RNA sequence: UUUUUAUUAAAAAAUGGUAUGUUUUUUUU
RNA sequence: UCUCUCUUUGCCGGCUUAGAUCAA
């Protein structure tokens, strides 16, 4: 991360680990080879917070570009 | 009122640029050894002259 | 050329600076005294002019006090001076102005440095001086110039801003004013 | 993509842009001024006027400035709960700074950078935070008192005074009115200043007023002397000092900047004290550096002294020898002012020694950072050499003890020799065989009996017991690491024992309040029955001393192994190893990159000398160290390769065959860089496996900077005698020069030059120095050596002969052969200018030429204020005028890639861009030149044919109104003169011009044609005969064919090379007038000649005086 | 003081220790109303060793205008004349030499026809004068005339050290040749006469009317000695071609050609480095071949005056006849 | 030509000069001059262009046909530096410089000097090689220690010199900072 | 005790050097 | 209850190597 890390999420169905920074992208540690794998990009500003599905395979991520 | 830069004139009179420091609250003291070291050091120097 | 006695004049401007700039741009201070320095600037701001040298004669606390420094760290002026509360430099003086009054007592009841000339004094520790009634012409034009330097402000370039609206102001009350007289 | 955003547009709205390293700084502080308005307005309750969000922030920005100048930031009418939240931030960003401090300078010192911004940028962050850590080290001396107590005080000052009344030193005195030699000191002093400075306008305010100082004081001295003694006897509170740190990439010097008028006056105390020290003996020969010798020679005659010491090899009986190498580890931080006073006063005058204890006590400022220096001892005085040499003196006396000192010194009106004793019964006496201090490094040799030993173990393992044995598990910490193993230290349980209590043991000796030993600084190696070599490492130099008794394997003396003899026996007894410290490989590497990255770098001759500078001081310091250390080859290699590789970038194509060794390495008044090299040698390989464990025999070579084609370009060494020869020869020298000396005092002879001819430029301090004109001065100049050293605390620019001068010591290195050797090597004078543009300036001979280093232009616009475009090409001039010169070879036709374009209007072909040639052949051509010399030419040609004008084929002759751009195309080229014939002739096959035995009676033709075709030669195919054959017969021919009569003639000019040629069918009377016309046009052309003489001013090369 | 050197054809102004007499004479300047003392910064033994009286400016000047004046008379030989002191043999030949290129003088060292007899009738230099006389042969004397007026009148331009120098600048911005200082002072004459003699314009102008009358009267007088010799002095060139005026300084100013350098310096025909003076207009405008008049040294640097550019094929034609 | 206005430099001597500007504008112009371009446009040939002219010979016709001459194909640089250049001849300043005819016209002048007459001018001229004073008194001895007195292309004019830029072949200072005798004693 | 073999490269754009901003009407009653 | 005046009256561009340098 460039920047300060916000918020992680072990995925407990699948071996991922998610993280969101100030530095505006979002990444996903694949923790079989702690390795970042998947990129999620469109952010306008910093991302504060990140939350998982319980059950569906998506991410809700929320920032300072007021919107989630 | 910064001691660096301000983008427009602002003349700002001398007394409250000096108000805005923490001057006052840093002590200048000097420790009471000095007092033994340097009168020792005058001592053996005169009993060495001798 | 560079240098000087720093004349009442030369010592006010850089006052007026002072308070117009801080005490953080000492070379854009010194490029309204063209006979001065930034080093020496600061030197005079921070051995003479800064309000925080007290000037008033010697009381006799501070004076036990000097005399128990200066036995305590012989020379080391620079560190004496913060604990007695004046400069180094007037610490320095006043030290050897009461070495000669002893000495002077001295005579009463009864070389080293005579040898050779009296010390030129610093320049930045002396007092100003005092102006005449015709200050030459170049003192003149120098005040003039930080006069109008002081009460410049509104930055450098923003003088075109205002100009091309003026300039807009103007061509569109002219062809205003043709569309009036047809 | 291009399609979609050509019909649909940029869409420039709602895309993200990635941070990226650039954006960090600007977007971090974004952030965090984001969340400073969060809990601004969160902490701030309902209802109280929120708008206060903007004066906050800027407390904060003004709280981060105060933080970062190390100002306390009181602000009286903020409320507690802003002023928390502002600290909280503001150590947040803090430790975010530093933290990318640490990580930027922990790159730049592995050299994974080559910024110049973050280089400075990190410079800057290193200064502040070591500021901010002195001003806390000043503040707490201060609140702590004296760290040295009044008891080690007395102890120190009484040992002082009895080893100086031991040696009845008689103080100093003030200098007196009536000085002989205070004019000699002065003008001393006065060059030493001058030496820092050139003739150059960069020169700031404060280096022009001390110019103008110096210069008063050479028109009229005596009146500067009157004050520079009142200044003396009165001054004792100065002028602030600036700081700044000059950047070596692996640590910072601090420079210290001083008023110009206090500098004359610490320089002229400066010399007047080292000259009275010296006079009185004060320090005791084993002080460095010394006027004596070079580090090179202190670190032989080292060598020699250990192996000259009474059965120092013997092992027999479980002797011991243990050579300690430490540094004092911070010794100048811990410089009591009062005690250093009351130290200097015993030495000299009241007034001299408060004079330099107050100098010490000065405000040092760096940009709007401030403190007074109240502890430390300040490095960047003049005098600072003097200051710390006589205190380290007092160090030397509390290591040794007042008895060993007296023994290893002698008695003062005889003082020993410099490491020697009176006699074996004061050498054997006591554990301690031989001392040195270089300045803040101690090296000391114990010599141990088995009884000592074992007594001094034993000590060391009551007081530190170790169980578990680890106290080998760190010994060595990988400094010993460049030899291979079993030459290194063997780890046995009792050598590193031994080696670990003699470290206890000097640490012990000193108190903690003014130095320390660190371990991770110290390396004591032992000679026992279990390790057979002594390893040290003084200066820059590895030494590993292997006696000949150990030895029991052959090997074969290198030039880089030094013999030691036995006095005693007068025989060799030990072979010296010597090699080049990691430390200066790191130094020369560190070195070549500052190099690099520079204001100056951007001309090619400034990074030329700065790279011959900078070899030649490193293989005269070490001049076969620096052979026998392979790492240091392979760093040459790469350093020069990068060196060429600046100047291959600079001209955009660092393509290989552009840039043959003529063109770096010829000498300066030949057009090239005048490279001295040395990366072009074979590097000696053997296998790895046993490479680590033992020395093996060189079985295999890597090749190092490759030459295309077969070069020999000389080395650099071989024109540098090694250090063991030198020596040798200067001890030859000496004693015959004494001998010669004293058969000359027999008699009433006055010694002569044309005397010592044979040994002129012989011996270490050179046997010139003795007539030297200005010897009498000179004989004043004492203590030069430490000062040079020292100079590295006042100048901002290294100083690459530190070790030297060239006044006191004579020039060392006599380099002039190298110049006729690299001319043989690379073809003679005659094949380096074939490379060149020589020939297409019309020159008769080389011989006369020289070029003009400044156009006159530019001596006019070196001090005008000009914008940067203007400056940079400014700077780019000489450039293109190299450029200029190298065409023919930097244009070449045999290239690996590149498109091939004709420039426009012109015959010359370019390959690649290559922008700065290309704009200097516009410049050349900056008229139609190429077309009107191509008219000019045939111009010529038909008015003497117009002279013989009644000849053969005059039935007809016409030249045709060509196609105007006919002079810059060869795809296809149309007629030229027309000739038609009366009547019939018998001609052959065409030939050149230099053929007699020419047949002309195979064919029957009757008509022919001449034309003329232009052409620009390169280095690779100029031969225009050859040129002139092919395209005669491509174009007679081409089936396709402009011209009318089926044969002709076809001549060629190559305009590079000012050749010409021709080649078609002839006819008597036509091939002599056109051998006797065609050089005739040649040296009258008006545009022939209006371009060399163009081209001449392009290469600012001039004719003879 | 001043010390010409014939060698080179410079001047320069040096310090030198006083003479006994000037000493002297110094100390019994004070003391005319009242008692007075002196102190000389020096000591009697210094006093001791100075030579007793300064040297005659008839030993410290140029004697070209002597060899005139005893030609005229009529001395064929020079040593005849009773000098009080001797000159230097060795300046009298280099003047000698200087008479005989400059052509008043035969390879006789006789008056060379009646040019030298007409140089001799003059008071001016002979330099100045061969202008002058040859002026008659191509029909341009008025404006070589005032050219001559102006150069021994001397400087006709005033330079204020106030802030008025840059109104002088001003002033003299009318009147800029692009040919030099010396058709710039052709200008500023010509304009002088036209203006009536107003001395509110000369005072507009920054110009010094003294040195401009002193010129009148030079010329007038001039006018007498041409006329003396029946020479008209109607003559001037109707058209603007300054180019025959420029021969006739060439024919003037032979010794006094240069050339630009790459340094800035420029090369004296004769292999001397000078300088130009800051005063003349052309300082940096990089002029390829110019003519100067008088050379004054200074320690590092010769200098030149009354700067006026040249052309190379008038040079050349001329030095071939 | 107006030689534009010239007002701009009033005084203000090198060092503070703004810059050179070929039309009031702050540019370099030309490869050799510092400037990033060269010709037109980065280019050889010209705003109007460039056309040989018609060409016939027929031993008549050809007469109307000319040579070629320097100035036709030259530009306003390559005449300047042309005027530039010119610098031969010479010859008569040489001879009578620096005495021959001179000679000639000391036996016009009678010399039968034998031995040479001199004036105390010449002891002025031994004074252009003797001082110019330095600001000192008439009786002031000063001192002996306090008075002093390759090739390739440039490094450039704003590189300055240094330590770094000297001839690292050295060879001369032959004899002259040396003595040839040193006394012993 | 006879013989060896080992061969990096490599050119284009923007920074970077003729800034830029301005600029013409068909209805009143 | 008007008019005027005074006084009280809580109060409504950023970052970095101070960005870097500076003699008529």
């Amino acid at each position: 991360h460039i920047a300060t890390v916000r918020g992680l999420a072990v995925s407990p169905r699948h071996p991922y680990l998610f993280s969101c920074g100030e530095d505006k992208m979002v990444k996903c540690w694949d923790l079989e080879t702690n390795k970042v794998i998947r990129h999620y990009h469109g952010h306008l500003s910093g991302v504060y917070a990140l939350k998982l599905h319980p059950t569906l395979d998506v991410l809700v991520t929320a920032g300072r570009d007021a919107v989630a | 009122i910064s001691n660096w830069k301000n983008p427009k004139g602002y003349t700002i009179p001398l007394d409250k640029r000096l108000a805005a420091d923490g001057r006052g609250l840093n002590d200048v003291e000097i420790n009471d050894g000095f007092a033994k070291f340097s009168e020792a050091l005058y001592t053996v120097e005169r009993q060495a002259r001798e | 050329l560079k240098g000087g006695a720093w004349k009442n004049t030369e010592d006010e401007i850089l006052k007026a600076a002072v308070s117009k700039y801080g005490k953080n741009q000492w070379a854009r201070i010194s490029s309204l005294l063209v006979r001065k320095t930034p080093k020496q600037c600061k030197a005079r701001w921070y051995e003479w002019i800064d309000p925080s040298i007290k000037k008033t004669e010697w009381s006799r606390e501070e004076d036990e006090k000097l005399l128990h420094l200066a036995k305590l760290l012989p020379t080391q002026w620079r560190t004496i001076a913060p604990i007695v509360g004046r400069t180094a430099t007037q610490c320095l003086e006043r030290y050897q102005k009461l070495l000669d009054d002893l000495e002077a007592k001295e005579n009463e009841q009864l070389n080293s440095r005579l040898r050779f000339g009296e010390a030129e004094p610093n320049l930045e520790t002396l007092p100003a001086l005092p102006d005449a009634i015709d200050m030459d012409e170049d003192e003149k034009e120098m005040l003039s110039e930080a006069r109008a330097r002081l009460a410049n402000t509104q930055g450098k370039k923003a003088k075109r801003k205002d100009r091309e609206k003026q300039l807009e102001l103007t061509r569109r009350l002219s062809h205003l004013q043709k569309r009036r007289e047809l | 993509n291009l399609l979609a955003r050509q019909f649909e547009g940029r869409h420039s709205t709602g895309v993200a842009k990635q941070i990226t390293k650039q954006r960090v700084d600007s977007h971090q502080d974004l952030e965090l001024r984001a969340a400073v308005m969060n809990d601004i307005l969160d902490m701030i309750p309902e209802g109280i006027r929120q708008g206060k969000s903007k004066t906050i922030l800027q407390h904060l920005s003004e709280a981060w400035r105060c933080w970062k100048a190390n100002i306390p930031w009181k602000v009286p009418g903020l409320p507690a709960p802003i002023e928390n939240m502002i600290l909280r931030y503001v150590k947040s960003k803090a430790d975010w700074w530093t933290s990318v401090a640490h990580f930027n300078r922990e790159r730049i010192r592995r050299g994974a950078t080559v910024d110049k911004t973050v280089a400075k940028k990190n410079l800057g962050r290193l200064t502040r935070l070591w500021l901010k850590a002195e001003q806390e080290r000043q503040h707490n001396y201060l609140k702590d008192g004296p760290y040295v107590t009044a008891d080690e005080a007395v102890a120190i000052y009484t040992t002082f005074v009895h080893w100086l009344e031991s040696r009845r030193f008689q103080p100093i005195p003030f200098p007196p009115l009536s000085y002989k030699h205070d004019t000699k000191l002065l003008v001393l002093a006065l060059e030493r200043l001058k030496e820092a400075y050139s003739v150059k306008g960069r020169l700031n305010q404060s280096q022009r007023e001390e110019l103008a100082l110096v210069e008063q004081a050479y028109d009229n001295p005596h009146e500067m002397l009157s004050q520079i003694k009142r200044r003396l006897l009165t001054m004792r509170t100065f002028k602030e000092v600036g700081i700044e740190f000059m950047d070596m990439y692996s640590h910072l010097i601090p420079v210290y900047s001083v008023d110009p008028m206090e500098k004359i006056c610490d320089a002229y105390l400066d010399q007047y004290l080292w000259f009275e020290a010296d006079r009185r003996h004060l320090f005791p020969s084993w002080v460095k550096p010394s006027d004596s010798e070079p580090p090179p020679l202190l670190v032989y005659k080292w060598c020699q002294g250990i192996n000259n010491l009474t059965d120092v090899w013997e092992t027999s009986n479980g002797e011991c020898n243990v050579l300690m190498e430490t540094r004092l580890s911070k010794v100048f931080e811990k410089v009591d002012l009062t005690l250093l006073n009351r130290l200097m006063s015993l030495l000299m005058d009241t007034n001299l020694a408060s004079y330099a204890s107050a100098k010490n006590n000065v405000v040092l400022s760096y940009k709007d950072m401030s403190h007074t220096n109240s502890y430390g001892l300040v490095r960047g005085l003049q005098f600072s050499s003097f200051i710390w040499q006589f205190y380290g003196l007092v160090l030397d006396l509390l290591i040794l003890g007042l008895q060993r000192a007296t023994e290893i010194a002698g008695p003062a009106d005889a003082p020993n020799d410099f490491l020697h004793f009176k006699d074996q019964a004061t050498e054997t006496s006591h554990p301690i065989r031989l001392y040195t201090r270089y300045i803040d490094k101690v090296y000391i040799m114990f010599r141990f009996t088995d009884e000592e030993s074992r007594d001094l173990i034993q000590r060391f393992l009551n007081e530190n017991p170790d169980p578990t044995n680890s106290n080998v598990v760190n010994y060595s910490k990988g400094k010993k690491n460049c030899w291979p193993r079993d030459a290194r230290m063997r780890l046995m349980k009792h050598d590193v024992n031994l080696g670990r209590a003699v470290f206890w043991e000097i640490r012990n000796r000193l108190p903690r309040s003014l130095t320390t030993l660190e371990w991770e600084d110290t390396f004591p190696s032992v000679y026992s029955k279990d390790n057979p070599n002594l390893l040290f490492s003084m200066t820059g130099f590895e030494v590993r001393i292997l006696p000949k008794i150990r030895q029991n394997e052959e090997f074969s003396l290198k030039d880089g192994v030094w013999n030691l003899t036995d006095n005693r026996t007068k025989q060799r007894t030990a072979q010296a190893f010597i090699r080049v410290t990691e430390d200066g490989i790191n130094q020369f590497g560190n070195r070549i990159r500052q190099i690099l990255m520079s204001s100056g770098s951007t001309t090619f001759t400034k990074i030329a000398n700065k790279w011959n500078t900078a070899l030649i001081a490193l293989m005269t310091y070490y001049r076969e160290a620096a052979i026998s250390t392979p790492e240091l080859l392979d760093l040459l290699v790469k350093c020069e390769s990068k060196i060429q590789t600046r100047v291959k970038i600079s001209l955009n194509s660092k393509m290989p065959s552009r840039f043959p060794p003529a063109v770096f390495y010829s000498p300066k008044e030949l057009g090239g860089l005048g490279m001295l090299s040395m990366g072009h040698v074979l590097i000696p390989q053997s296998d790895l496996r046993w490479s680590k464990q033992t020395d093996t025999g060189i079985t295999h070579f890597r090749s190092g900077m490759t030459t295309n084609g077969e070069h020999l370009i000389p080395n650099l060494y071989r024109y540098i005698q090694p250090w063991e020869s030198e020596f040798i020869d200067s001890q030859r020298v000496w004693a015959e020069y004494a001998m010669k000396r004293q058969e000359a005092l027999q008699q009433n002879r006055r010694l002569t030059l044309e005397d010592l001819e044979d040994s002129w430029d012989r011996g270490i301090p050179r046997i010139n120095t003795l007539f030297q004109k200005d010897r009498h001065t000179l004989a004043y100049d004492k203590g030069w050596r430490v000062r040079t050293e020292f100079k590295q605390y006042q100048l901002l620019k290294n100083n690459p002969f530190w070790w030297t001068s060239q006044r006191h010591d004579g020039k060392l290195w006599q380099l002039n052969n190298y110049r006729v050797d690299v001319i043989q090597a690379l073809g003679g004078v005659e094949g380096i200018l074939e490379h060149t543009m020589f020939k297409a300036t019309g020159f008769p001979s080389w011989e006369g030429l020289f070029w003009e280093k400044a156009s006159g232009f530019e001596e006019s616009m070196k001090f005008k204020k000009l914008t940067n475009a203007q400056r940079s090409g400014l700077n780019q001039i000489p450039n293109r005028r190299f450029t200029l010169w190298w065409s023919p070879t930097i244009n070449r036709a045999n290239v690996y890639v590149g498109f091939q374009v004709q420039l426009d209007l012109t015959g010359i072909m370019m390959h690649g861009k290559i922008p700065t040639l290309k704009i200097s052949l516009i410049q050349i051509f900056r008229s139609h030149l190429w077309q009107k010399i191509h008219e000019s030419v045939v111009w010529d040609l038909c008015q003497v044919l117009d002279q013989e004008l009644e000849s053969l084929q005059i039935e007809t002759v016409q030249k045709e109104t060509i196609h105007p751009r006919k002079s810059y195309k060869m795809n296809s080229s149309c007629a030229d003169i027309l000739l038609l014939a009366a009547y019939k002739w018998n001609v052959s096959r065409p030939s050149l011009l230099n053929d007699n035995r020419d047949v002309l009676d195979n064919t029957t033709t009757n008509k022919y044609w001449i034309d003329v075709q232009l052409r620009f030669g390169d280095y690779d195919s100029h031969d225009i005969e050859r040129y002139t054959r092919a395209k005669f017969l491509d174009y007679s021919t081409d089936a396709q064919s402009m011209y009318p009569s089926p044969t002709g003639v076809l001549i060629g000019i190559d305009l590079c090379y000012n050749m010409h040629s021709a080649y078609g069918n002839w006819i008597p009377g036509m091939k002599p007038l056109i051998q006797q016309s065609m050089n005739k046009i040649m040296k009258a052309n008006p545009a022939l000649y209006v371009l060399r003489e163009r081209i001449r001013k392009g290469l600012q090369l001039y004719a003879s005086e | 003081q001043r010390i010409y050197n014939p060698y080179t054809r410079t001047s320069k102004l040096i310090n030198v220790p006083i003479s006994k007499s000037s000493a002297i004479q110094r100390s019994g300047r004070a003391g005319r109303t009242m008692r007075g003392k002196v102190f000389r910064l020096y000591t009697e033994k210094a006093y001791s060793l100075m030579k007793e009286e300064f040297e005659a400016d008839i030993l410290n000047c140029d004697m070209s205008p002597l060899v005139l004046f005893l030609k005229g008379l009529g001395l064929k030989n020079i040593l005849q004349f009773p000098f009080f002191v001797r000159p230097p043999t060795v300046h009298l030949m280099a003047a000698l030499e200087d008479l005989y290129l400059l052509g008043v003088l035969d390879e006789s060292g006789n008056l060379t026809d009646p040019l030298g007899i007409q140089i001799s009738n003059s008071f001016l230099d002979a330099n100045i004068s061969k202008a002058l006389l040859t002026s008659n042969q191509f029909g341009c004397t008025h404006e070589i005339l005032s050219i001559a007026s102006i150069l021994t009148a001397g400087e006709v331009f005033y330079n204020p050290t106030s802030s008025s120098k840059n109104d002088a600048f001003v002033a003299h911005s009318s009147f800029f040749a692009n040919e030099g200082d010396i058709i710039t002072a052709l200008n500023v004459f010509e304009s002088f006469v036209g203006n009536k003699k107003d001395l509110q314009w000369c005072r507009k102008n920054y110009l010094n009317y003294q040195t401009l009358r002193q010129a009148l009267d030079i010329r007038t007088h001039l006018v007498r000695f041409l006329n003396k010799f029946s020479i008209p002095t109607a003559q001037r060139l109707p058209s603007s071609d300054c180019s025959k005026i420029l021969k006739c300084l060439l024919d003037g100013f032979v010794r006094n050609v240069a050339h630009l350098q790459n340094d800035g310096s420029y090369k004296t025909i004769g292999g001397k480095q000078v300088w130009l003076d800051s005063s003349s207009v052309l300082h940096e405008k990089k002029t390829p071949w110019i003519m100067y008049s008088s050379a004054v040294e200074s320690e590092t640097q010769i200098f030149v005056k009354n700067i006026s550019k040249i052309e190379s094929f008038w040079l050349d034609k001329y030095y071939k006849r | 030509f107006d030689l534009e206005p010239s007002r701009i430099n009033q005084g203000v001597p090198v060092w503070k000069q703004e810059a050179r500007d070929e039309r009031n504008r702050k540019r370099f112009h030309g490869a050799f001059t510092g400037g990033f371009s060269a010709g037109y446009f980065n280019t050889v040939g010209s705003k109007e262009g460039w056309q040989p002219k018609s060409w016939k010979s027929s031993r008549n016709e050809n007469k109307s046909v000319h040579g070629m001459t320097i100035d036709d194909i030259m530009d306003e640089e390559d005449r300047a530096d042309q005027e530039l250049s010119k610098v031969y001849t010479s010859k008569i300043n040489t001879i009578d410089t620096s005495d021959s005819i001179g000679e000639k016209m000391l036996k016009n002048l009678g010399w039968n000097g034998h031995d040479f007459v001199i004036s105390p001018f010449q002891g002025y001229y031994d004074d252009t090689k003797l001082t110019n004073q330095a600001y000192h008194g008439i009786g002031y001895q000063a001192d002996d220690v306090f008075q002093l007195e390759r090739g390739g292309f440039g490094s450039g004019v704003l590189n300055d010199d240094g330590i770094e830029d000297q001839d690292i072949y050295d060879l001369g200072a032959p004899k002259m900072r040396y003595d040839k005798s040193i006394n012993i004693t």
